[PDB]
Formats: C-alpha cells, structure tokens, sequence
C-alpha cells in the first residue's frame, strides 16, 4: 500500500 | 559523492576499524574473487555475528598495514550508505543521476572498491513510482563487464529470501560463505581486540578471564554467535569497573567478574554462590519439611539435585532435575513443588495438563494454532522457559495429557533444548521439571480379593509403564512413589490449617487458641488415609470455621476478640469462648 512519489516541477 | 561514501582506508589510518585476525582462508578467496577478469563481486554471507563486515573492512586495514599482494596495495575500499543516496531524490532521476555519478568515479579510477553492507536493500531501492528501474538494475550491466568491484555482506535469511529472488544479481556476485569461528581461534580475536576494549574501559584482562568468556558464552548464551557473544561479555565486563567505584577493582577485571556477567546475561544462578545463598540452600530442606511432612524422601531429591548444578555437577545439557511425582491423593505432590518456588525465590510454571488432553492442544506447547495469521507465533511453554530460565516446571496431572506431550519432553531431559516451529530454540538447564500423575490411584483405593490385604503401590508403577513409554521414563532422573500419611504427620498437617486459618483470622482481628486436646480430637475424626490430608481441611472447615464465620458476621466477633477452644471429654463435643474485645 505504502508506495513512493516521484515528482517533477513544471519548469 | 563524497557524503554518501566513506573511506575505510582514511579511517583506518586514524581512528581503527577494530582489526581482523585470522581469517586468511576467506580473504584469499575474496582477493580471488576481485582478481576476476568478469564477475569480480564476492559477497560474504553468513550468520550474524561471525565477521561478515570485519573481513571487509579488515581488508582495507590490511592495505594501510600492507600485508596483502600486491595486485591489492593501492586500493581504496568505499563503503556505499544507500540512506544518503536516497536522502533528498524527491524529483525524478535524482537518484539514478546521484547513483550513476557514483558507479562513474569507481570506473575511472579502476582501483577502487565498494563495500554494501546490507546488501539486500538494493533490491527495491529507490527504483521509481510503481516503477522496475532499481539500483539493482542500474548496477548489474557495470557489475558483468567487471569494470568495477563490489563487495556485498547480508545474513544468509536475507539473501534466499531477498537476494536469491533475483537470479541476475546473484549470478554476478560469487557467494562466500563465512563460517562460525571455533574456541580456539576465536580467543585469538579477543586478544587483538581486547587492546581496544581495555584503552575505552581503562581496564587490563586476564589470560584466563578471556578463556572463560568464550566458554562460558558458548555453553549458556545460545542465542547469538560465538565472535561477538563473546565480546558483549568482555565489553560488558570493562563497563563494570567504569561503574564501580575508581578504588575498586578499577584497573583489571578477574575471571570472577566475567562469570557474573554470563549470569545476568543469560539469567542463570552465578557459579560461586554466595554464603546467601548456601545457607537457603542448607536449610532448603528443613524449610521445606516444616511446610509438607512424610515425603522426605521427595524433598530430598529436589534439594539434591539442586545442589549438584549449583555446585558444578550437574548434567551437561540435561535439566536440573527431571521428576515424576506419582502417589495417593492428598500426599503433597503439587504442594511440595508450589512450595519449592517460594523456597527458592524463582517462577513457578503450572501447567495443568488437563487441558492438553486433545491432540491439537498439544501444538500449542512449541506453537501456534494451524493457520494463524497474526504475530503469536509463540509457543506457550518455549515462551514461558524462555522468559523465566531459572524456573520450577510443574506438570500437574500428566497422564490425562495425549501421550504426545510425552514425547515432547523426551528432548527436554535428555537434550535439554525444545525448538519452536518457527526454529528458536528455549534452555531447560536451570528449570526444576517436576511432574505429578495420580496413575493407579484406584488400584489403591480398591482392596485386594483375599484373606490377605495387598498393597497396590506396585500396580501403580505397573500402570506407568502402560502409560509412559520406556524412553520416556529413562531420561527422568527417578520415579519418587509418595507414600500415604500416618496419624503422626497428621498432627503436624492439622497445626498447619490452624496457622493458616490464624492468618485469616489475623486480618478480621480475632486471635484463635486451640487446646492440644482439640487438636487430637480433629485428626481422629477426619483422619482418612485413602483420602490423605484433605479431609483434614474439611472437617477444620465444618469445625473451626463455621462457627466462626457466624460470630464474624452476626456477632460476638465483628470487633477483635480472642477465641479459646477446648474439648468436652464427657461430651466428646468441641467448646469456643467468643470473649469479644
Ligand atoms: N576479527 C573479528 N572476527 C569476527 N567478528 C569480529 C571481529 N572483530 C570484531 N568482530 C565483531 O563482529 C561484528 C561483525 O559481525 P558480522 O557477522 O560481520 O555482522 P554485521 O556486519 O554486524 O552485520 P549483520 O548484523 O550480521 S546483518 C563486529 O561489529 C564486531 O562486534
Ligand atoms: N504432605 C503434606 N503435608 C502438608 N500438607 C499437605 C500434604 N499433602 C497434602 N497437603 C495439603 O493438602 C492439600 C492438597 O495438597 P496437594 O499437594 O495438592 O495434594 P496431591 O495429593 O498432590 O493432590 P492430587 O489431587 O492427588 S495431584 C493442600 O491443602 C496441601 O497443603
Ligand atoms: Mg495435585
């Protein structure tokens, strides 16, 4: 259930 | 990339990495491995404790030192911390850039190593959102080509459950196996080490006390592993004297020192026992038999055995003492063990084994229940010997148990260890085991068809040889029959309900007096030898108690008052004196 984020600014 | 590697060979050279002695025949075939034209990445695999991380970063001590070949002089050995790789990758691809920058700065040198301890946490990683790119993956291609050498440590659990499930990673890595040291050479280690143990305790340790730190850790401490088992002994040991006071023994630590702290370690009786405790110990048996009479025999045995381990004589790996307590009802069989715990100050485990008479109950002694999906996965016995070591085991009424439970005490006295399902192993060598079978009491109840009475105690025994199988009742230490009680002891049995009943009485703030004459007149009454000694309780209860408990309640007793009683030889009847206040 536990899962990481990888994020990403828009620029 | 600084931050998230460190220098073995920078930090050796300054501070130390607590060296490595022996283990030449493991670093030979490492230095093999790294010499590789391919697939030059051992991994040392081995039980906790046995030096899995000592030989690699041993081997960058070696290389300061220089005694290594000289393909490996020169190299530096980095050790990889995956807590700061993934520190800060919040954003995609900053830890496979942070990741990759690493491997890069390893290639270009050619020379350089790294060290992963815990290897197994490579395996899931940081590998992305719901995605298959892990370090794992971004390494293995370098790891082929033999551009690079890594070192790998992880327990033997982690790398079948873990490690082994990738069989691309472990077709890379060559397995090293690193085995547990023996006695000898294992106080080799002690000795090279001890230099730095006895610098931060400011403490000096004998030749001998290092000899029974290992010894004595292997026979007890079962639980760990012998490099470092023996080690929490000899750190242990140093941080005594730091604690006691500078005057006091703080310059070198004795054999004497080592022993104690085995004993709280492992919870066991120290060797070399007190004056305390011997004169608890002389006087075990006459404690016990001013509370049980007419089984001296009994207390004998218990006492005895007792002293034998306390002593040194005791069985190697079997119990303290292994007893079956089979005898007339009444006799003091479960009493003279209730009371032994309290002689001795130690747990006392029951078990009525009238609720194991089903088979499936029988799990429940070194497991759980088929299917049980939670966390207990304990067994009820091996969980409460492992808690309470030192400890009197009773099993009361054993026969009606499913012989199963027989055959599972059959290690428990001669081997001294039961294993749990899940493979943990509990020590039965301080646990007084002590077990009470009421087998062949209806022989004896029963009178024999003749003109001359017979005495059933050897049918009984008959009777425990159908119940109990031979091998069962080889490993037990002897068989004691308690005899039935005589109307001598049944005057001493009837002065100990009254005191008992005084206690009671104490606390409500009547103070009870009983006539010799009385006391007589109880035992004839209820005296009953097929019934043993509660009957005698019965007829006190019917006699002294009733009365009593009306006047408590109703009056002429609800404030303290003395109580006299005394025997009406005309009326052959009991007589009380309330005399309240
Ligand atoms: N020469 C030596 N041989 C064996 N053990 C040593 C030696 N010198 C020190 N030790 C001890 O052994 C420990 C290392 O035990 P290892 O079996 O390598 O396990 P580890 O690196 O702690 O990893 P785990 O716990 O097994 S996953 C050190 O932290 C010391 O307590
Ligand atoms: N030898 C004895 N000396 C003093 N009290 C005794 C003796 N035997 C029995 N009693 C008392 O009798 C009661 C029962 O004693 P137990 O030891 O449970 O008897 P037992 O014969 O082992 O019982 P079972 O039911 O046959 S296993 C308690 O109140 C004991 O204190
Ligand atoms: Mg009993």
């Amino acid at each position: 259930e536990k899962v990481r984020d990888a994020l990403k600014p828009p620029s | 990339t600084e931050n998230f590697t460190t220098n073995l060979n920078q930090l050796a050279r300054v501070g130390g990495i607590d060296p490595l002695i022996g283990r030449e025949k493991e670093l030979e075939r490492a230095i093999q491995v790294l010499c590789r034209r391919r697939k030059n990445n051992p991994l040392l695999v081995g039980e906790s404790g046995v030096g899995k991380t000592a030989i690699a970063e041993g081997l960058a001590w070696r290389i300061v030192q220089g005694d290594v070949p000289e393909v490996m002089a020169d190299c530096t050995i980095y050790s990889l911390d995956i807590g700061s790789l993934l520190a800060g990758t919040k954003y995609r691809g900053d830890f496979e850039k942070r990741f990759k920058a690493l491997l890069k700065q390893l290639e270009q040198d050619t020379n350089s190593i790294l060290f992963i301890d815990e290897i197994h946490t490579i395996i899931g990683a940081g590998a992305a959102s719901g995605g298959q790119v892990d370090a794992a993956n971004l390494i293995k291609p370098l790891l082929s080509s033999g551009k690079i050498r890594v070192i790998g440590s992880t327990t033997y659990q982690e790398f079948s459950n873990i490690f082994e499930k990738d069989r691309a990673l472990a077709r890379r890595f060559q397995k090293i196996d690193i085995t547990e040291p023996s006695i000898e050479e294992t106080v080799q280690i002690i000795n090279g080490l001890k230099p730095k143990y006895e610098a931060h305790h400011d403490v000096r340790y004998t030749a001998k006390a290092v000899r029974a730190a290992v010894e004595l850790a292997v026979k007890y401490i079962n639980d760990r592993h012998l490099p470092d088992k023996a080690i929490d002994v000899i750190d242990e040991a140093g941080a005594r004297a730091r604690l006691m006071p500078v005057s006091k023994r703080k310059k070198t630590v004795n054999v004497a020192d080592i022993e104690s702290v085995v004993a709280r370690i492992a919870r066991i009786p120290e060797k070399s026992v007190s004056q305390s405790d011997r004169d608890t110990l002389k006087n075990l048996g006459d404690r016990l038999k001013m509370l049980v009479f007419g089984q001296d025999k009994a207390i004998e045995a218990l006492t005895e055995a007792i002293k034998m381990a306390r002593a040194g004589l005791g069985h190697e790996h079997k119990p303290v003492g292994s007893f079956l307590f089979a005898g007339p009802t009444g006799v003091g069989k479960t009493e003279v063990t209730v009371q032994l715990s309290k002689a001795l100050g130690i747990e006392l485990l029951r078990f009525d084994m009238s609720e194991y008479m089903e088979r499936h109950t029988v799990s429940r002694l070194i497991g759980a229940p088929p299917g049980y999906v939670g966390f207990d996965q304990g067994g009820l016995l091996t969980d409460a010997v492992i808690k309470h070591p030192h400890a009197v085991l009773l099993l009361d009424e054993i026969e009606k148990a499913h012989p199963d439970v027989f055959n599972i005490l059959l290690q428990v006295m001669d081997n001294g260890t039961l294993t749990d399902n899940n493979g943990r192993k509990a020590d039965f060598r301080n646990v007084v085991l002590v077990m009470t079978t009421n087998a062949g009491v209806r022989e004896t109840e029963r009178k024999s068809i003749g003109l001359i009475h017979q005495d059933n105690s050897t049918d009984a025994m008959e009777e425990i040889k159908k119940i109990f199988t031979p091998e069962f009742r080889n490993r037990l230490d002897n068989i004691i029959w308690f005899d039935h009680l005589s109307t001598d002891v049944i005057h001493q049995v009837v002065d100990k309900f009254i005191v008992e009943l005084q206690v009671q009485l104490d606390q409500k703030g009547v103070s009870l007096e009983v006539s010799q004459e009385a006391r007589n007149w109880l035992a004839e009454k209820g005296y009953d030898r097929a019934m043993g000694a509660r009957p005698m309780a019965r007829v006190i209860q019917d006699n002294l108690k009733k009365p009593l408990a009306n006047e408590l309640l109703f009056g002429s007793l609800v404030d303290g008052g003395q109580v006299t009683v005394a025997l009406d030889k005309e009326k052959n009847e009991l007589t009380y004196g309330f005399q309240s206040a």
